[PDB]
């Protein structure tokens, strides 16, 4: 029933408007049918695990096409798939990765509370098994226990159909936290701690980073200011505040007893 | 995350979603809540014709909310089947404060001499003359004097 | 048949100062509460909760229930009378032979007051009339025959809802009684429909039960449904928590003085899980001071198990062995190993208690514990470190820590001044930290700016007993 | 619930317990762990 939805199956990329059109096919099931408010009867739901299936390959090609709305979207599908009460379904291929995908999406978008909802839905599954899970998690707690080479290290083999523009993104998570942490409470650095914690010797990147934010280019030194600190006295008059302070809470005095 | 499936900019996929809206949408009232100004890009935009809808589930989750004014701004934007229905819990208070703003609206007009008063809005007075007409089929007309003195004219 | 005459005595005292004595307290009465009734009889619902109820057996079987429900007609002064036609039936359990009419006569018999003559107008006594009866049942899921019966006698509340918005064509104030009891039996609902499984369209029972305490009575519903709510999200997964993010209205009277505090300690655990230390650990502190008494063993003691995690996490804790009774002391077996785990700075007993009771771990279920656990062994190390010594090195500190190398360690002493313990630079030639400690900091303005948050929270606290003193 | 039996009945304190984990051990012992040295 209704085969020409499997029309862009096996080759994943004639095109970026053959996928449009497979949107458009994609569009007459979303005319005809509609899987989340679909309540049981799961046979009108085995086209929907096919759909399921390739929108799982429409999330490829989100991040085959770098659209962040549409990998947020499809993403947001197969987070609906999962939530629809009939989880009684057969087992998702990606499931192990596309987790993942927004995971290290989320360690692309620097998440607080959404990691942890995160390590809530599917908790048993993280330690025992699933390295598109198990790795990020681990992985995560080694960035925070402060290794940057770690990430160079898990890069050896990070590929993870397709894991390269989110360790793209968290080379970028690295190199402007290096533009927050490369003298937050620091004396100074030297070229050579710029070969360290930066890499690439010496782009124009770094080059910048000594003239975007600021920057002291001490002569094979590094300054982020003379100071640092930018002379902190902020009133040298902390007291006629503290008399508006006296102002309404002299009033506050007044009215009660 | 059921409002990220909507970045889609036709109405027909706002349509499934709005699906999803009259089945889950207590379940979703968390979730709703920050889609309010996507709720607001529904209710500015006129092509998109569920925009009804839009104030629909706009009151229902201001009136989770305790958004009332704005329960009343898109309880006016919700259309006519709005005063048809016989809820005990929703719509009959959201006509009692918007029938309450009526009536403090003609107090309110009554004290304005001639005129120049708020106009009433598009899809004002229909339990007006419909549960007006209650009361008269009912042969009880102390309500109807009673929307009589509620009008003060 | 001598201790019989016990529920005989007790029921008849139950709804003779509840049914005529709250329904006294309710004809006209109760400007906020003058329905001292209520609270008596929640305080006599205690009491069938400490003690057997009425006829869960009681030597007999079934005996009150088909007896008491009759007849009440709320009529001429001879319905005092009728009360004594509930005394004078007596002589069937003692002097007859008793007979089975409950779990399944009850279905009519909830019926009948209401079918002896349109008794009264006030909803407490069909409130009362099918859950006096019906709450003795609640606790005896064997599941055998009594929790359907639970199931289809809270569908018989589910009508006390029905006949609770739809009652007294709409605002006396009887929610302040029967949200009284509205709030204890529909965490029985929350029980038993969770004794078999989710549910999930109680749910939506407990949505538009909480939209109906909207604003016509703001009185008990909105923070128990809002328990009930909570721990509905919280049974389940995490993703509905946002709500009180956004629909933050969380803030009764607290009139109940219990539900505030363990409702505290519940969004505690929401802040907690979600991410927190501060403001977390201050609620895991302000209800744990807001705990009532002893008078419940085990309730604080778990639930202080549960309490004190966040504060694991802090790494400054100390070992809870007065809070430990003996009873929780075999259950806090890994308890007591796990915080010695987290003050010994050893990492294979940190992987060696995890690996020994991961299990009880799972009893917890908090395993964002272990992610940040770690964590919290390097914190605590270089708290009490960066404590001591003004000029530390960190090959002192590193290598003294297993660190085996410089540049982690810049690594630890730069996310240290990125989560801000101290003002630790370094000597930057390879590492080896020049620093210093804090003092000479300030301590003479800087006290007396925190007085007025003491000193006007002392004026808060004056106008509460100035509003304290407007009670009488 | 209290159906039973019963109705008649860091500061320090995780150091406490790893002060009660080293109960007869030498944590100080001056003249003990530190002339050890040049006794030989």
């Amino acid at each position: 029933m209704y085969e020409q939805l499997k029309g862009e199956w096996n080759r994943k990329s004639p095109n970026l408007s053959k996928c449009g059109e497979e949107l458009g096919r994609l569009k007459l099931v979303l005319l005809e049918l509609n899987f989340l408010p679909t309540t049981g009867t799961k046979l009108t739901k085995q086209q929907l695990i096919l759909a399921r299936d390739i929108l799982e390959i429409g999330a490829q090609w989100s991040i085959l096409r770098k659209d962040i709305p549409s990998f947020e979207r499809y993403m947001a599908q197969l987070k609906c798939y999962y939530f629809d009460y009939k989880e009684q379904l057969p087992e998702s291929a990606y499931m192990h990765q596309l987790l993942g995908l927004n995971l290290l999406f989320l360690l692309s978008q620097n998440r607080v509370a959404e990691f942890h909802t995160e390590l809530e839905r599917l908790p048993a599954k993280d330690i025992q098994t699933n390295v598109y899970i198990k790795h990020p998690v681990s992985l995560e707690q080694y960035l925070m226990e402060g290794s940057y080479n770690k990430v160079f290290l898990a890069k050896g083999n990070i590929p993870a159909e397709s894991y390269t523009f989110f360790i793209d993104i968290l080379l970028d998570t690295i190199r402007d936290e290096i533009a927050g942490c490369i003298e937050k409470a620091y004396e100074k650095i030297l070229f050579t701690e710029a070969t360290r914690i930066l890499f690439f010797n010496t782009p124009k990147k770094m080059t910048d980073y000594a003239k975007k934010r600021g920057w002291v280019l001490g002569p094979n030194n590094y300054y982020s200011f003379a100071s640092q600190q930018q002379k902190p006295e902020d009133t040298t008059i902390p007291s006629t505040e503290l008399a508006k302070q006296v102002i309404e809470y002299a009033r506050q005095l007044e009215m009660i007893v | 995350g059921i409002i990220s499936l909507l970045d889609e900019d036709e109405p027909q996929l706002k349509e499934f979603a709005l699906h999803k809206l009259n089945a889950v949408v207590n379940d979703f009232w968390a979730e709703i809540s920050e889609s309010v100004d996507k709720i607001e890009v529904l209710y500015e935009d006129e092509g998109f014709r569920s925009r009804q809808f839009a104030a629909l589930v706009a009151s229902k989750v201001f009136y989770h909310l305790g958004a009332f004014e704005e329960s009343l701004n898109y309880a006016l934007g919700a259309g006519d089947l709005f005063n048809v229905n016989d809820n005990s819990e929703y719509v009959e208070t959201i006509i009692a404060k918007c029938i309450d703003h009526y009536t403090k609206q003609c107090v309110e007009n009554a004290d304005l001499p001639e005129g120049e008063k708020k106009p009433i809005d598009q899809r004002l007075e229909g339990i007006v003359n419909k549960m007006f007409q209650r009361c008269l089929d009912d042969h009880k007309y102390k309500q109807a004097i009673g929307i009589a003195l509620e009008t003060r004219r | 048949p001598p201790p019989p005459p016990a529920p005989q005595d007790v029921e008849m005292k139950e709804e003779a100062a509840t049914g005529g004595g709250s329904t006294g307290e309710a004809d006209g009465k109760t400007a906020a509460a003058a329905a001292e009734h209520s609270q008596r009889e929640l305080d006599t619902v205690t009491l069938e909760d400490i003690k057997e109820h009425v006829k869960q057996l009681e030597k007999a079987v079934s005996g009150k229930e088909p007896r008491f429900v009759l007849r009440a007609l709320r009529m001429l002064p001879s319905t005092s009378r009728r009360l004594n036609h509930y005394v004078l039936y007596k002589a069937v359990q003692g002097f007859f032979t008793s007979n089975n009419a409950t779990r399944d006569f009850l279905l009519p018999f909830l019926e009948e007051p209401m079918d002896t003559e349109a008794d009264l107008q006030f909803r407490p006594r069909t409130g009362k009339a099918a859950s006096t009866p019906l709450l003795p049942e609640v606790e005896a899921y064997l599941q055998l025959l009594v929790v359907i019966f639970m199931m289809n006698s809270k569908r018989y509340k589910e009508a006390q809802k029905i006949s609770d918005d739809l009652m007294q064509k709409i605002s006396t104030q009887n929610r302040r009684a029967l949200d009284l009891v509205a709030a204890k039996c529909y965490y029985y609902h929350a029980r038993v429909y969770e004794f078999l499984d989710k549910l999930d369209v109680v749910r939506s029972f407990l949505h538009a039960r909480l939209r109906t305490a909207t604003l016509r009575h703001d009185a008990d519903g909105q923070a128990t449904l809002l328990n009930l709510l909570l721990r509905n999200y919280l049974h389940y997964s995490l993703y509905d928590q946002a709500e009180k993010l956004v629909s933050k209205s969380v803030f009764p009277e607290q009139a109940n003085n219990n539900e505030w505090a363990r409702y505290l300690y519940y969004t505690g655990r929401i802040k907690a899980i979600q991410l927190e230390y501060s403001e977390a650990r201050r609620t895991m502190t302000n209800a744990l001071r807001k705990a009532p008494q002893h008078t419940a063993v085990g309730f604080k003691q778990t639930v202080h198990k549960l309490l004190i995690v966040v504060e694991l996490l802090l790494g400054e804790i100390p070992d809870r062995l007065q809070f430990r009774q003996p009873s929780l002391k075999r259950s806090l077996m890994p308890y007591f190993l796990l915080t010695q785990a987290v003050r010994t700075g050893n990492l294979a007993k940190f992987n060696q208690v995890l690996d020994q009771f991961g299990e009880k771990f799972q009893a917890d279920g908090t395993y964002t514990l272990i992610i940040r656990l770690r964590h919290n062994v390097i914190k605590t190390g270089v708290r009490m470190i960066s404590l001591s010594y003004s000029r530390i090195s960190l090959a002192d500190i590193a290598q003294k820590l297993q660190l085996d190398s410089p540049e982690d360690a810049e690594f630890i002493v730069a996310k240290a001044i990125r989560d801000g313990v101290i003002e630790a630079s370094i000597n930057h030639e390879k590492g080896y930290v020049q620093s210093k400690e804090m003092i000479d900091i300030y301590s003479t303005r800087e006290p007396q700016l925190a007085f007025h948050q003491r000193i006007s929270f002392c004026l808060d606290i004056h106008n509460m007993s100035v509003k304290a003193m407007r009670f009488p | 619930m209290s159906e039973k039996k019963q109705p008649v009945d860091e500061d320090n304190w995780d150091d406490d317990n790893v002060e009660d984990d080293f109960s007869n051990q030498l944590r100080a012992e001056l003249e003990k762990h530190g002339y050890k040295m040049e006794t030989s």
